[PDB]
RNA sequence: AGGUUUGGCACCUCGAUGUCGGCUCGUCGCAUCCUGGGGCUGAAGAAGGUCCCAAGGGUUGGGCUGUUCGCCCAUUAAAGCGG
RNA sequence: GUUGGCUUAGAAGCAGCCACCCUUCAAAGAGUGCGUAAUAGCUCACUGGUCGAGUGACGAUGCGCCGAAAAUGAUCGGGGCU
C-alpha cells in the first residue's frame, strides 16, 4: 500500500518489520524497503489476483501487481516479495484461483468435490479489470465426472494458458472396498 | 471486584496501620487486611482503593473488600448455619455449651466449641451453629461435619439445611 | 512404505528442507519443525491414524516417503564387516518441509486429525493454511 | 407419518441410504389426508398457513 | 528414567584385584510383599481391584537340585525387589 | 411433523451406520453433555428480561511449573543469596 524508505543497507529492515523486496517494468528497477505488517494484511486481500497503488517518499505513484514471493521456511513470514508492472492492455498472465460455486448433486450422492488445480495462469486483457476468481458451476457433474479447462468461462477473450483438456475440477467417487 | 461497602449506623472502623477494627452490637471483631492497600471511610459508606493495575495487586483487592464487608455482617447480623443430620436413629444433645453427638458410633463423638461461638440444637437431628466470626464459624460446622460424611450411597450423615445429595445405588 | 530395487545403502547429514513447499494438495497440511527420520511405520500408522478419524475418505496426501535403508547388530560386537540391509527403511525430513497434507474436511476436522497423527511421530509439527500459491 | 407415507405409497421399509440406493417419490395427494388431525397440532397461523406445513417430511425422508 | 541382564568398548590391574553356591555377619535404595494414612471403583456389607503417601519394624520351617533360580509340602499379616 | 429412515430384544437428539429438509416464531440444533432396559427427568445451542464495562478465541516470544525413582551422608566448592 505504502513505504518511505527504501535503502540498500540491510540491517535497517528487522529492526522495525519490513521485507527486502524490489520492483520492475523491465524499463528501470530499485531498492525496496516495505513495511511487513500492513503488507500482509495488504497481500492477504490481493494476491496475485489483483494489483495495488505504491506510494514511495518522494512522492512518486506507479501502480502495481504481485508477482512472485520467496518464503521463509521454519517460519510463517514471507522474506522476499517480488513486483511487476502494468502496461494495458497487454499486461502479463494472472494467477486465478478456482472458486467452486453451488453444491453438486454428486457430493449430494456421496461424493467429494475436488479441484485438481487452482490458480490458472491464463491472460489479458485490462489489468484493471483481473480476474480475480473463477466461477465455476458443478452442480451438473455427480461422480466420475472430470470437468476440462475449455469448459471454464473467462469472459473478455482471456485466452487459456494451459492444455483446453487440462483437468481442474473433478468429483471423487465413495471410499469402496471389496476382497478381505 | 465490587468496591461499595454498606455500613450500618452501629458500627465503628478505626484504619491505621496494619489494623483494622470494627465495633458493634455483637461484640468486637478484628480481622488484620494489608498496610501496601489503601482503606480508608469515604463519606458513610466505606471505600477500599487499590494502588496499582499490576497482576499481584487485585487479587488482594477482591480479597479485602469482602473480608471487611463480612466483618460488617458479622458484627450486625452475626452468622449461622444449619446442620441436618440423616441416617437411622442418628440424634444429638447438649452438656453445657458443648455439642454432644451420637452416630453410628460405638463410642459417641463429642465437640466442645471454641469462644465466640455457640451451639444450637432446637430439634433432636437439627444442630445450628451460632457465632460472629465467619471464619471460625465455618471450621466450627465443618468440623461437625467430620464425625460422618453423608456417604455415597444412603446419604447418611451430617448435611447442610437442604442441600442436595447425588446416590450411588450399588446394590 | 518399504521400496522395490535400489542403490541399497546410506551414510548422514542434515541441512535444512529443500523441496517441501508450504501447501499442496487441499487446504490443510502437516509440516515438521525438527531434522530427523520417519520409518516405514510412522507415517503408515500416521495414515491410519488420519483416515480412521476421518469417514475413511480419500482425501489425504503423504507427500513424505521412505527411501533410505538403515542397519543393525546381527548379534553383536565387531566382528566381521557392516551389515543388516533390512532392519528398516526411514524417509529423512527437514524442517518447514511439508508432511501430509487432506481434503474436503473442516477447520476443526483436520485440526484434530492432525493431531492425533501428531503423535506418533518422533518431532513437534505444526498444521497450515495457503497464501502463498506456487505452482510452476 | 410415514406409516400413513409406506402403506399408502406402497413401500415395505423405506430409505436406508436415502442419499445414495434410491426408493421414490408419490404424488402431492399425500398433504391433505394427514391434514384433517393436524389442525390443532401443527402450529400456523389460520387459514391457508398450513398448506404447504403438513408435508415437507417425504422430500427429507428418501422417499 | 535406572544401571540389577546379555553385550559393546579395551581405560587401571597379567613382578597376581582368588572365580559359582552356601554358611556367618550386616547395612543401604524404594520402582512397597506385610503392616500404617489416602483417592477412584463396574466400592451395598464382607472380600477385592487400581493409583497415591509411607522405608519404623517385620518378611516361617521343610522335600528335589552344587545350584542361584525354580517346582512342590505345611504355614503365614507377609512369605518384596535390588545394591 | 416426531419416535426422520435403516438396523437391533427394543435405539424415540445421544449403540449404531445413512441423511441432517419442512412448519411456527420475539426463538428453539431431527439436536452438545448427564440420564433409562427404552421416552420421560436436568442444563447448554438460540430468543426476551434483569444488571454493569469490557470480554471471548488462536497462534508467536522472555523467564518460570509439572513431568523429575537407586542403593555408606548430605550439599551450587562451601557459607549463604530474592
Ligand atoms: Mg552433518
Ligand atoms: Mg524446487
Ligand atoms: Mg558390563
Ligand atoms: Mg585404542
Ligand atoms: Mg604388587
Ligand atoms: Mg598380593
Ligand atoms: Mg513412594
Ligand atoms: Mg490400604
Ligand atoms: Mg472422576
Ligand atoms: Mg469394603
Ligand atoms: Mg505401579
Ligand atoms: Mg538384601
Ligand atoms: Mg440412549
Ligand atoms: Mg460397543
Ligand atoms: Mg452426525
Ligand atoms: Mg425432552
Ligand atoms: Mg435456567
Amino acid at each position: 500500500m505504502e513505504l518511505t524508505a527504501k535503502p540498500r543497507t540491510p540491517k535497517q529492515k528487522l529492526d522495525e518489520s519490513m521485507i527486502a523486496a524490489v520492483a520492475y517494468n523491465k524499463e528501470n528497477n530499485v531498492s525496496f524497503a516495505l513495511d511487513r505488517k500492513a503488507f500482509d494484511r495488504a497481500f492477504r486481500q490481493q494476491s496475485t489476483t489483483g494489483l495495488f497503488d505504491i506510494t514511495v517518499e518522494g512522492g512518486e505513484t506507479f501502480p502495481a501487481l504481485v508477482k512472485a514471493v520467496q518464503m521463509d521456511k521454519r517460519k510463517r513470514a514471507p522474506i522476499h516479495v517480488d513486483f511487476y508492472m502494468v502496461t494495458y492492455g497487454e499486461p502479463v498472465e494472472v494467477s486465478v484461483p478456482v472458486h467452486t460455486t453451488g453444491r453438486s448433486q454428486g457430493e449430494v450422492q456421496g461424493g467429494l468435490v475436488d479441484i485438481v488445480v487452482h490458480n490458472l495462469q491464463i491472460v489479458a486483457p485490462g489489468p484493471r479489470r483481473i480476474p480475480q476468481e473463477l466461477v465455476v458451476d458443478v452442480t451438473k457433474m455427480n461422480i466420475g465426472d472430470h470437468i476440462t479447462a475449455g469448459d471454464i468461462k473467462l469472459p473478455e477473450g482471456c485466452t487459456l494458458a494451459a492444455d483446453p483438456e487440462l483437468t481442474v475440477v473433478s468429483v471423487l467417487p465413495p471410499r469402496l472396498t471389496a476382497e478381505e | 471486584g465490587k468496591q461499595p461497602i454498606a455500613v450500618p449506623s452501629g458500627v465503628t472502623v478505626n484504619a491505621q496501620d496494619g489494623v483494622f477494627k470494627v465495633k458493634g452490637p455483637k461484640g468486637e471483631l478484628t480481622v488484620p487486611y494489608n498496610t501496601e492497600l489503601t482503606v480508608r471511610q469515604d463519606g458513610d459508606q466505606l471505600l477500599v482503593e487499590r494502588p496499582s493495575d499490576a497482576q499481584k495487586h487485585r487479587a488482594l483487592h477482591g480479597l479485602t473488600r469482602t473480608l471487611v464487608a463480612n466483618a460488617v455482617k458479622g458484627v450486625s447480623d452475626g452468622y449461622t448455619i444449619n446442620l441436618e443430620l440423616r441416617g437411622v436413629g442418628f440424634r444429638a444433645k447438649l452438656t453445657g455449651k458443648a455439642l454432644e453427638m451420637n452416630i453410628g458410633y460405638s463410642h459417641p463423638v463429642i465437640i466442645e466449641p471454641p469462644a465466640g461461638v455457640t451451639f444450637a440444637v432446637p430439634e433432636p437431628t437439627r444442630i445450628d451453629v451460632s457465632g460472629i466470626d465467619k471464619q471460625l464459624v465455618g471450621q466450627v460446622a465443618a468440623n461437625v461435619r467430620k464425625v460422618r460424611k453423608p456417604d455415597a450411597y444412603h446419604g447418611k450423615g451430617v448435611r447442610f439445611v437442604g442441600e442436595q445429595i447425588a446416590l450411588k445405588a450399588g446394590k | 512404505k518399504r521400496t522395490k530395487f535400489r542403490k541399497q545403502f546410506r551414510g548422514r547429514m542434515t541441512g535444512d528442507a529443500k523441496g517441501g513447499d508450504y501447501v499442496a494438495f487441499g487446504d490443510y497440511g502437516l509440516i515438521a519443525m525438527e531434522p530427523a527420520w520417519i520409518k516405514s511405520n510412522q507415517i503408515e500408522a500416521c495414515r491410519i491414524v488420519m483416515s480412521r478419524h476421518f469417514r475413511r475418505g480419500g482425501k489425504i496426501y503423504i507427500r513424505i516417503f521412505p527411501d533410505k535403508p538403515v542397519t543393525k547388530k546381527p548379534a553383536e560386537t565387531r566382528m566381521g564387516k557392516g551389515k543388516g540391509a533390512v532392519e528398516y527403511w526411514v524417509s529423512v525430513v527437514k524442517p518447514g518441509r511439508v508432511m501430509f497434507e487432506v481434503a474436503g474436511v473442516t477447520e476443526e476436522q483436520a485440526k484434530e486429525a492432525f493431531r492425533l497423527a501428531g503423535h506418533k511421530l518422533p518431532i513437534q509439527t505444526k498444521m497450515v493454511k495457503r497464501e502463498v500459491y506456487d505452482e510452476a | 407419518m410415514s406409516y400413513l407415507i409406506r402403506k399408502a405409497a406402497g413401500i415395505g421399509k423405506g430409505s436406508s441410504t436415502p442419499n445414495k440406493a434410491k426408493v421414490g417419490k408419490l404424488n402431492w395427494d399425500q398433504v391433505l389426508e394427514i391434514a384433517k388431525t393436524k389442525m390443532p397440532d401443527l402450529n400456523a397461523g389460520s387459514v391457508e398457513a398450513a398448506a404447504n406445513t403438513v408435508a415437507g417430511t417425504a422430500r427429507s425422508m428418501g422417499v
